[PDB]
């Protein structure tokens, strides 16, 4: 999911 | 819009001295995460494991806040982590230096928040006795802060479960179970608690 | 005309502060290519593969732009990668930091193109399981933005063939298909892309 | 608070000159101690053997002091230890460059004294016949400043005890004993002294 | 048992 | 008089900002020449091979010229290698970074000439299958610029004959030739010439 | 008395500029003596030695002369070997960078003395067949100046006698002679010596 | 072919 | 034998 | 043994 990529945990910190 | 990412970096990091770290007046909060890539190395004869992880953290500061409407509503930017203060997080019981496998760049947000995830090799203490059969073998390995305590540096976790969506399909290992777990020491002679995450990975080779 | 170039470099580099990197408003493409050398190590018991490739990208900035006229009809010229902001373009997968081969020196032109080509040497994960036999075995290793989403760093490729016209001729290997091909992953919680370029290659050992 | 940390920062380290090191006129001791965390490599071919353990150090320069009272009452900070004078204690019989593991960041006292404790790996001359033996093996290895005599840098120990208390539970290795002591020697031509710490460990295979 | 790790030395060094 | 030699690279470096390298307009001469000492390493199962040499660089700036009876006679000088530009010359097919085994220090006369001599060792492909034979086994690598084509920099060497007068004596390996060649090639697409020089050694196991 | 230290360093290092090299008409004598620690590998398939050794040189510059009478009667500093120019003396002989084992820390006489020691682990070139032989078998590396001929810096040494008296007890070999010996070569072209130190060492498997 | 020698890639950024 | 020694070589450019 | 001790022999030149 999202919270595995980092680009995109860096991207989205209110989910990751 | 890119003047006004300039303007912000500017008034951010020129402007000020750096943040100079927390104190036990002004403590801090680290989230910490780990994305298990793969095992790469098992060596019996020194007993040394190596793995291959995304580590994530998080902290957030107040002298990185900025109001979006002042900045072209800029919400967020990405830096060289050298640019910032990171937190001294880390391994216990390596045996090598680690080493960083992706570029060491930050995302700032607006209200403070930073988060920075690197790529890493890791070497550390494991006999991996028994990775050869069906129970598997465990490895353990703390990451905590190197200079500040528990009410300087609280470390936290979002979960107990290390990310293993990435985990190697053709790994040359199966893991059986794998948890990074928020530990408390007190010791009798002082007041102040200090804090670690404990990485245990409990593996076997693939059948 | 080596006092106009002094003088060029003078006026893009110390006149105005560091590109700081796209954003959703000012977003970048980078284009990759891959030109591979050898696969130099194959290792079964760690299921790494090591590979020697040339890595190219290109990108384009407002802000590297000049007017030749102005200039003593300077039309492009080289300098230390180190001089400029260059992508985060990151292998996702590798084992060990990837090795630099050669100088990093990158040639930038009067609209504002920039071309960087540094020789690499990279240690990735893969189960050579089949590298021995007639059918070989793939590898795969994605490289994407560590940072940046599809809405701030698009990443394409020229073409998706990797260029084997440099393959050493005494390879160990046989490369039976070799390909760099864009691909784009999408998350329901996020409006933005995440792009990646996927090289595979496959390959076997020479009979 | 953050305010009175940066004042005090700059104070120490951007408006005084950096410590000349010790004179006979204005000597230091400095303190060592060790914890031995494995024995990570045994190499009866080369007689190399390899260490890892935290080495603490502790000094105190009267040019570190202030007044908590003049600073908000903060009465110690972290810093890098790259922002200060470190001793050149060095061991004097390794065979491979020290290998630093852990962040290097000094604790700083209000008093002028700094702790130092940086966790590392060392490689250094041993025959280790006998280690697969009840009897064990002995090696060693003494500790020491490169240039300053013991006139202007005294050495000495807490303790004569090496903390085992943190040593791997399932090391290959026993530790049999394993003792810090100060040694002092005077030559015939030099009334100054030469101060080291030996580091003795004797140990074995465990079975 | 605060010597033998090196954040709780630093706190604590008229002990350690 | 330290003092002619003080003014002397005084005037040369600091005034004026750093020579920017060759241009089509101010294209350079540079005169390649290797002298190998030992063939130090052949690995069969990746194909590579390791070189130990001193690398003979030469080249000539206008820009570095001035008047022997201006600056006491003196005729030349010796300065670090980062302080002047040094040309990109590369081996095209390396398979690790270079190791520099001498100083990196330039000789820079009056006339401008500069020469620069870096004792390196170089991992390159190579499969070495009949080097325990009577023929022995060909190795080649080229070396050229890595952005300079040849309208820029010209490559040239003086000899085709490498330099065999300092082969370690009691080398495992016998060198049946040694040659140095210039070679010049176009590509359809493109007018401009690319130099290089291919370092071509023929070599069996000594008996 | 700290005080006037920090001021002689200051008028030495930071009013003055660093010492640029000796030239013909300002020439320099190193003298250079070793102390061999161990030799700590031996490899017969690549003809490679290492050793591990304590290399003392010593020259003498006047302008780092001073009058103690005009600093508190200080006679003598030490200081990072990183503050004063070093002279280029180098094994012509290895076949890997030179390891630094010890800090780079030289002593400063009044008289403009000074003295650097560092601790080197060094690979070099030496067919160690006979090595388990009762006549065992002999190594030499020489050591000079890389760009200097004798006639800007001269070389000597105190004794043709390698020191030996801390040479590892339990070392794997046993060393038969150890000797320092200056050379000087003509060439028929040029009237300037050149000058080295021929490091040369027979040893044999201890019995 | 020229794409493929890197300084020559770099000289001819509209056909490598 | 000037030609082959680094420091000689690069003392004697107009030879070497 | 001065001479053979890197701190004694920086100490005692006119010796070492």
């Amino acid at each position: 999911g999202c919270c595995s990529h980092p680009a995109c945990a860096g991207n989205n910190q209110h989910i990751c | 819009s890119q003047a006004n990412l300039m303007r912000l970096k500017s008034d951010l990091f020129n402007r000020s001295p750096m943040y100079p770290g927390p104190t036990k007046d002004d403590p801090l909060t680290v989230t910490l995460g780990f994305t298990l890539q793969d095992i790469v190395k098992v060596d019996s004869s020194t007993n040394e494991v190596d793995l291959v992880y995304y580590e994530q953290q998080r902290w957030k500061l107040n002298s990185l806040m900025w109001d979006p409407n002042e900045y072209g509503n800029i919400t967020d930017f990405r830096t060289s982590a050298a640019d910032i203060w990171t937190p001294d997080i880390t391994a216990y019981s390596s045996t090598r230096p680690v080493q960083v496998l992706s570029p060491q760049i930050a995302v700032v947000t607006h209200d403070g928040s930073v988060m920075f995830i690197p790529a890493q090799r890791l070497s550390f203490m494991c006999d991996p006795t028994g990775v050869d059969s069906e129970e598997g073998v465990t490895c353990a390995v703390k990451f905590g802060s190197w200079v500040y305590s528990g009410f300087e540096i609280d470390l936290k976790t979002d979960t107990d479960q290390v990310d293993l969506s990435s985990y190697y399909a053709s790994s040359k290992y199966e893991i059986l179970s794998a948890t990074q777990t928020r530990q408390v020491q007190h010791y009798s002679c002082c007041p102040e608690p200090y804090i670690d995450v404990n990485l245990v990975v409990k593996f076997r080779e693939r059948r």
